[PDB]
C-alpha cells in the first residue's frame, strides 16, 4: 500500500523458471571494473547470500517523458505509471542505462544495458509501465507490484535474456515483469541510528579493542583468523563488518534487537561462520549456511527472548544508535557470548 | 510507418523465420535457401 | 529529428549491408522463353 517516493533504495527482482524449477533473481552490477549488468539469486540465501549492496537501486529523479524531452531541449516526488524514471547504482554511484553494444550474438536485435557516469542524454532515463491486466496507466504505484521498464532512446524492454550459459540480462522487445523490493524509503533516520545492511566498526567503551583479523603480512588463511587489536586499526580497511539482513525487502531497515543477520568481512568478503568444533572463522559465500552464519544484538546477558519476531513490513523504529549503545552478540543455535581472553603467551604480549 | 515498426518490433515473428530468430542466419541465407527450394522440385505441391 | 535517427537504427540492426549487397548480386539467368514465376 506504500507508494514508491524519491530517493528510496529499491530492488529489481524478477522470476526465473529453469529446468522446471522457479528462482528469485535480482538485478545487480559490479560497477568498478565491469560496467555491464548481471543476475544476483536473492532466493536460496539459507546457504549462499546475496550481494545486495550491489543489487540495490535508488530512484533519483522521477520525471514525465515530456518533462525529460523539455530537459534535454534545455523533496520527494511520488511515482507514477508512465513516468521516466532515473536508476543510480547504490554502491558504485553511477547511473543504469542501456549500453549501445551487442554482446550477445543470439538476440541479434537487443542492447546490453550497463552503469555509466554521466546522466546527460536520454540513453539512461528509463520508463515504467503496468504489467497486468487490473492496472493501467496513471494510477500510483505501490510496493510488490510487477512493472515492466522500458528504455527512452533504445525503446527496448528490460528482458531477461535466457541462455544456456549466459543468464543476462538484454535490453530486448520481450516484456518481463521486474518486481520492486524497498531497501531505504528514506525516512527520518536520525543521525547515528543504526540501519540495516550498513557496515560499521566495533570498539571497547574502556578499551577501544576493535574486531579485526591478521593482515596481508600472511596468507588467507591466517588472515581467516578473528581477534582483537588496537592503535592505528581502528581506522584501517580490515576492520569493517557488513550487517546483512535476512529478508530481502526492507533489508535497510532500522536494526532491531535479538534479529539474524549475516556478518561479512568487506576487505577479504567472507562471512563470519562459527563451527562449535573451533572458534569462529571466515567462510565465503558457497558455504556460509544460516545456521551458522545468523547471528543476533541484545542488551542483556539473558536468553529471554529466542522465538518472538519473524519479519515487520516498514522501515522500522529507531532503536540502537552509533554513539552510546552496549551490544552483546549471541549465535542463533549455540547462543554463546563474546569474551576477551589472554591467549598471548608473555614471550612478546607487550609487543603484539 | 512509426506505428507499424513499433508493432513489428513488438512483434518478432512477423519476419521469415530464416530471417529474424535465434535460427536461421539471416536474409542471405534465406534467399539462397529459396532459390534451392525453387531449383528443386521435390519441394513444392504435384 | 531523433525518432527517425532511432527507427533508421533499428531498421539497420534489422537488416545488415552487407546482406543486402549480397542478395543484390544473385546476378539471375537471361534467356528459347523461359518462366517469370522464378528469382
Amino acid at each position: 500500500i506504500q507508494f514508491l517516493r524519491t530517493d528510496d533504495e529499491v530492488v529489481l527482482q524478477c522470476t526465473a523458471t529453469i529446468h522446471k524449477e522457479q528462482q528469485k533473481l535480482c538485478l545487480a552490477a559490479e560497477g568498478f571494473g565491469n560496467r555491464l549488468c548481471f543476475l544476483e539469486s536473492t532466493s536460496n540465501s539459507k546457504n549462499v547470500p546475496p550481494d545486495l549492496s550491489i543489487c540495490t537501486f535508488v530512484l533519483e529523479q522521477s520525471l514525465s517523458v515530456r518533462a525529460l524531452q523539455e530537459m534535454l531541449a534545455n523533496g520527494h516526488r511520488t511515482l507514477l505509471y508512465g513516468h521516466a524514471i532515473l536508476l543510480r547504482h547504490s554502491y558504485s554511484g553511477m547511473y543504469l542505462c542501456c549500453l549501445s553494444t551487442s554482446r550477445s550474438s543470439t538476440d541479434k536485435l537487443a542492447f546490453d544495458v550497463g552503469l555509466q557516469e554521466d546522466t546527460t542524454g536520454e540513453a539512461c532515463w528509463w520508463t515504467i509501465h503496468p504489467a497486468s491486466k487490473q492496472r493501467s496507466e496513471g494510477e500510483k504505484v505501490r510496493v510488490g507490484d510487477d512493472l515492466i521498464l522500458v528504455s527512452v532512446s533504445s525503446e527496448r524492454y528490460l528482458h531477461l535474456s535466457y541462455g544456456n550459459s549466459s543468464w543476462h540480462v538484454d535490453a530486448a522487445f520481450q516484456q518481463t515483469l521486474w518486481s520492486v523490493a524497498p531497501i531505504s524509503s528514506g525516512s527520518e533516520a536520525a543521525q547515528g541510528y543504526l540501519i540495516g545492511g550498513d557496515v560499521l566498526r566495533l570498539l571497547h567503551g574502556h578499551m577501544d579493542e576493535c574486531l579485526t583479523v591478521p593482515s596481508g603480512e600472511h596468507g588467507e588463511e591466517q588472515r581467516r583468523t578473528v581477534h582483537y587489536e588496537g592503535g592505528a586499526v581502528s581506522v584501517h580497511a580490515r576492520s569493517l563488518w557488513r550487517l546483512e539482513t535476512l529478508r530481502v525487502a526492507w533489508s535497510g531497515s532500522h536494526i532491531r534487537w535479538g534479529q539474524p543477520f549475516r556478518l561479512r568481512h568487506v576487505t577479504t568478503g567472507k562471512y563470519l561462520s562459527l563451527m562449535e568444533d573451533k572458534n569462529l572463522l571466515l567462510m565465503d559465500k558457497e558455504k556460509a549456511d544460516v545456521k551458522s552464519t545468523a547471528f543476533a544484538f541484545r542488551s542483556s546477558k539473558e536468553k529471554l527472548d529466542v522465538g518472538v519476531r519473524k519479519e515487520v513490513d516498514g522501515m522500522g523504529t529507531s532503536e540502537i544508535k552509533y554513539g552510546d549503545s552496549i551490544c552483546y552478540i549471541q549465535h542463533v543455535d549455540t547462543g554463546l557470548w563474546l569474551t576477551y581472553q589472554a591467549v598471548d603467551v608473555k614471550s612478546a604480549r607487550m609487543g603484539s | 510507418a512509426n506505428v507499424v515498426v513499433r508493432l513489428l518490433i513488438r512483434r518478432p515473428e512477423c519476419f521469415g523465420p530464416a530471417l529474424r530468430g535465434e535460427g536461421g542466419n539471416g536474409l542471405l541465407a534465406a534467399m539462397e535457401e529459396a532459390i534451392k527450394i525453387a531449383e528443386d522440385p521435390s519441394r513444392d505441391g504435384p | 529529428k531523433g525518432e527517425a535517427i532511432r527507427i533508421r537504427s533499428i531498421l539497420r540492426s534489422l537488416i545488415p549491408l552487407g546482406d543486402l549487397v549480397g542478395v543484390i548480386s544473385i546476378a539471375f539467368q537471361m534467356p528459347e522463353p523461359d518462366m517469370s514465376a522464378g528469382f
